[PDB]
């Protein structure tokens, strides 16, 4: 009989710990539970939904159906979800698409709720990852004016970024954010800063900061990590952080600590790279060579030139250029080495 | 004694006191601990107007992680007890978002009793100070009855297992409902 | 044209805009004046899903002093419109104290539509300043839907006769209900 | 046909003005209205209630019945009320009695609501006035802790005090308040001051002040009027009035003006009586005679003596008694002639 019981326990999406207390019950109780499980296998099948979702309903009718599909994906045997499978998902995202071409959000929201339930589990996250528009469509779902759907989508994306199994997941996500941003005339961390703004629900703020951390933590490259921090920091992230630091909220407090400490470490490290460079390239002969090899015929070029050009605005004659560069250098150093360095106003 | 027996399943947010309520009706000792229920069921006996009537009590995990487990309990329910903590507005907000869609999906036309627990916390000094820190206050009766009307429950009773206030009345209504 | 005709009686506190609503549906001019109705009745015509359906509108005095007059109007109602002003919490509070016991007493099992009038005043600058002076604020939608559930109405729609917002929908629901 | 129409208009408790607009309608409309009226003459008869009220129901059952009886007394033809008549009332107050011997107030309250509806009209107020316990029972209904029932009872009593037809109505009422107060170990304007207390609903405060005014306005005798004002004023009414004077409430504002102005006039008048006495009794020969005729063998005596006794505490020898009486006199004058004069702390 204890065979079915394993089968059951697998079908209920429970980790090792969660399963503990079920393993301790008497076989007599385990025997009732296999027969409840065997019986209950309270609505339509997978294919009966998939059809409703194909007959193109609208309004209360769509919601009515999505609310019920939500409860099934959520409360049924993981096996049911697999029957719903690649198809269900593809038509779920089909609806989502066609919906944005109306830009009810109760409907978009419900789909997300479904998706959340679908990804709830190992089978789900796998099938979501193989989809063409899945990630992109979650990203489209971060709308500050529809806060709760932004929260749900945000978390779902945060879980993704932190996945080891498929490489560079954070980057998958970031690309989607990038894409949509080119797709409007808008800055890519715009929706995140917008949700940090004061007078948005604390819940919205938290999960905003959570995604920022989720994008940065798992990254192996220092460069990526100092880079995107500076992008946000440039766009005023420091200032938006200040009035949050006084909210007595256990979660908000945790993300600020992760964020701050990320900063210290990342940038303590960049400084230590400087110490290396200072040994390797101790004169212009080394410097000139790097430029010609590493900047010269790359897309980095025009931006690099433009910097050198700004650094040589002063007349050569000027009786105090030493004093002037000693200064420019402190600025430049701050810009590159302090973690809130790209700030418009330090 | 071919006594009448009805199924009562009880559900609600983790830690809003589903289990203490059950236990206080029966053995009559409040547990100081808090061990989260996965799946448990008791038998009670209760009075209603001249009748001794067995009551089959089905206790459920409140935690999210047990969502695929819970429908094991719903199959032939006669009456639900749906709970929230009075010291927890959030726990209330879950009544229409989560617990209602769920119960109507698995038990359609099963009467529901909306029940506010930990009544004793309403006028609790530490509780209020803590709920303030979050821009909130304890649940008002008024708020609780309005919710029951919204989910179209059989009614609303409030209680505190810790002091045993309003408890005997909780189970009478439920006995009364499953009829 | 042997058209379907249903009786709609409308009631509510003096001056919460029962009459303007009626008149805006029909002639289509908002009266600046305010002459208090004693007893008046109009005929409308309204669409519902392919149908032209006459609607017999019975307008009533909102004032207390006409309480013995009003039951002249109730005899074979098919659907009530029960109103309050959004700029008037007091006018709301009268929904369960006065207007419900009355309507259930004279028209039992007649569907009711709870209707919030003067929606336009909700975000009105002078209104808010004035309601403050009394330790109050305008009616919240949330408050209005909770009330409708409490009196177990057929539903809740809000509107402003002055701007004509939400009006066409008011009478559709009523047409829909009396069926 | 216009005969019935008069009959109808009488049966609906409408004054001359209220009736105006009904008189202006076309006979064709007047003809529908007589036939609605003739038809509707939606529950049980008078005698069917009177029986329910005699079979001694309790709890939800009593309320359920009282709520329905409330709507009838309220919404039916004045004629229906007359059928309910002296009996209905007597059994309504029967319930009320038996209820106080439990000291639900939902029940007591509903009865009051009924009574209000019953007195709503000329027939009603008449029959209420002939009852032994009616007034007394309304008075028992002014409980601050059950505020809304206090309001209803208060108004109902205020309407009474202002009735000309039967003489000295305010006094009828006041006697009832007196009675109950001896009946507890309590001061008779206690419940009124209690309802003026801050943090009771504005509505409660207003109607409290309203009853105070209703007791005092209609009184023909200056004496009564200065008397009971001073009783309240003694018990701190001035102080309780102060924080009310800042409430922006149209009704509360009106009662304060009536109250204040009552004070000025009453007391301007008492002063003018003084001017008379000062002419009539200009020496101790007049004074002594009044005392012996007017105080000596009356219940005023012991209190009068006690005052004279306090006025002659000073030794006769004292080198400054003139200066001392010039002073005592200003105090005594304030006590008797200023409208907030009995104040414990001026
Ligand atoms: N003040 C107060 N605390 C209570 C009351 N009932 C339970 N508690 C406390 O709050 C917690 C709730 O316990 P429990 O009854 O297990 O709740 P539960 O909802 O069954 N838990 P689960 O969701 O995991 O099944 C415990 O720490 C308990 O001691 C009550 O009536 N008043
Ligand atoms: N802002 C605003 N004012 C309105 C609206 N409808 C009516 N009013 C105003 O508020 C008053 C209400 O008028 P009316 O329609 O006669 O109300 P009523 O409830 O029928 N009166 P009665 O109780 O005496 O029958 C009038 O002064 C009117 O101009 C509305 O939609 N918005
Ligand atoms: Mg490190
Ligand atoms: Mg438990
Ligand atoms: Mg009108
Ligand atoms: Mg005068």
């Amino acid at each position: 009989v204890l065979v079915l019981f394993e089968q059951m326990l697998v079908d209920m999406n429970l980790n090792e710990e969660k399963q503990q207390p079920l393993r301790e019950k008497d076989i007599v109780i385990k025997r009732e539970m296999v027969s409840q499980y065997l019986h209950t296998s309270s609505s339509r099948s997978a294919m009966m939904y998939i059809q409703e979702l194909r007959s193109g309903l609208r309004d209360m009718h769509l919601l009515s159906c999505l609310e019920s599909l939500r409860v099934s994906l959520n409360n049924n045997p993981v096996s049911w979800v697999q029957t719903f499978g690649a198809e269900g998902l593809a038509s779920l995202l089909d609806i989502l698409k066609r919906l944005h071409d109306e830009k009810d959000s109760r409907n978009q929201h419900e789909i997300i709720r479904c998706l959340k339930a679908f990804m709830n589990n190992k089978f789900g996250i796998k099938t979501m990852l193989e989809t063409e528009e899945g990630i992109l469509l979650l990203v489209r779902a971060m709308d500050p004016a529809v806060p709760n759907m932004m929260i749900d989508a945000a978390k779902l994306l945060s879980a993704l970024c932190i996945l080891p199994q498929p490489e560079d997941m954070n980057e998958r996500v970031l690309e989607a954010m990038t894409e949509r941003a080119e797709m409007d005339e808008v800055e890519r961390f715009q929706p995140l800063l917008d949700g940090l703004k004061s007078g948005t629900s604390i819940a919205l703020k938290v999960g905003c900061l959570q995604l920022i951390n989720a994008l940065i933590t798992p990254a192996e490259e220092l460069d990526f990590r100092v880079h995107i921090r500076s992008e946000l920091m440039r766009l005023g992230l420091h200032q938006v952080l200040q009035e949050l630091r006084e909210i007595e909220n256990e979660d908000m407090k945790v993300q600020l600590c992760v964020f701050d400490e990320q900063g210290d470490e990342d940038f303590f490290d960049l400084k230590g790279r400087l110490d290396d460079i200072r040994m390797e390239m101790d004169d212009f002969g080394e410097v000139f060579q790097i430029i010609l090899n590493t900047v010269k015929d790359s897309k980095a070029e025009p931006h690099f030139l433009s910097i050198l050009q700004h650094l040589l605005l002063v007349r050569n004659d000027y009786e105090a250029r030493p004093q002037y560069y000693k200064l420019i250098e402190e600025c430049v150093s701050q810009i590159v080495l302090h973690k809130n360095g790209t700030d418009p106003d330090f | 004694m071919a006594a009448i027996r009805k199924k009562l399943v009880i559900v609600g947010d983790g830690a809003c006191g589903k289990t203490c309520l059950l236990i206080v009706n029966s053995k009559d000792q409040f547990p100081e601990v808090y061990v989260p229920t996965v799946f448990e069921n008791y038998i009670a006996d209760i009075e209603v107007d001249g009748k001794q009537v067995e009551l089959a009590l089905w206790d459920t995990a409140g935690q999210e992680d047990y969502d695929r487990l819970r429908p094991l309990s719903y199959p032939d329910t006669d009456v639900i007890l749906m709970c929230f903590s009075i010291d927890s507005p959030d726990s209330l907000e879950n009544i229409p978002e989560k617990w209602t869609p769920e119960v109507k999906h698995f038990c359609p036309n099963v009467p529901i009793i909306l029940v506010g627990n930990k009544k004793d916390l309403r006028q609790d000094e530490h509780t209020r100070r803590e709920l303030a820190k979050m821009k909130q206050e304890p649940v008002r009766s008024e708020e609780g009855r309005d919710m029951a009307n919204r989910i179209s429950a059989f009614g609303y009773l409030e209680c505190s297992a810790k002091t045993k206030e309003g408890v005997r009345e909780v189970f009478e209504m439920a006995t009364r409902a499953g009829l």
